[PDB]
């Protein structure tokens, strides 16, 4: 695996914490539990999109960018 | 790792509540009934908060003898 001479500084893993150990507060740990914290902040991200323009052009009657290098027909 | 209830219990509640917050918030919120049942009703009634009459769901039929009334009698109907 790792390289060889000595290993890498470090590359071993600090020991495991412990369920006491992790030092969040528990309204914090049982609020975003029950609160589903995390999947409203992604919610919210769709809703700033849905406020954004849209990227779609109107095919034919708008066409997308090629180039002098493009290749098509004989 | 896991605590014991029986062994610590306060570092069990600890656990409990950060680890399996479901379950154990449960039992917290089902015990709460029991709780509210032998508080709120005695500090209602010491705060003057009266439980209201039961709402009548058949004729209160009056007790005692009847008032041997005079009045409104065949010969008012004409
Ligand atoms: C109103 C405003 C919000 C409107 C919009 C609502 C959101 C709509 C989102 C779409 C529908 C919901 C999708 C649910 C997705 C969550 C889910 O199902 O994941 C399952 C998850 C697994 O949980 P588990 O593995 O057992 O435990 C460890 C988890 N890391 O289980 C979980 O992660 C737990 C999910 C908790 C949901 C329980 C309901 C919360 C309401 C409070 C409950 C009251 C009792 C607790 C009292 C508080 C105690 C402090």
């Amino acid at each position: 695996a790792t390289p060889a001479g000595p290993p890498p500084k470090n590359f071993r893993l600090p020991p495991p914490k412990n369920w006491d150990e992790e030092s969040e507060s528990t309204i914090d740990k049982v609020g975003k539990y029950f609160l589903m914290t995390e999947m409203l902040r992604g919610m919210y991200v769709l809703l700033e999109q849905f406020f954004r323009p849209p990227y779609t052009i109107y095919y034919p009657f708008e066409k997308g960018p090629i180039s002098p290098r493009f290749r098509g027909e004989h | 790792t896991t605590p014991r209830f029986w062994s610590t219990p306060l570092k069990y509640c600890r656990w409990a509540a950060r680890e399996r917050p479901a379950l154990f918030f449960s039992v917290v919120i089902g015990a709460l009934g029991p709780v509210t049942l032998a508080t709120v009703p005695p500090l209602r009634r010491l705060i003057g908060d009266v439980d209201a009459a039961p709402i009548p769901l058949t004729y209160p039929i009056p007790p005692g003898p009847r008032k041997q009334l005079k009045g409104y009698d065949d010969d008012t109907e004409d």
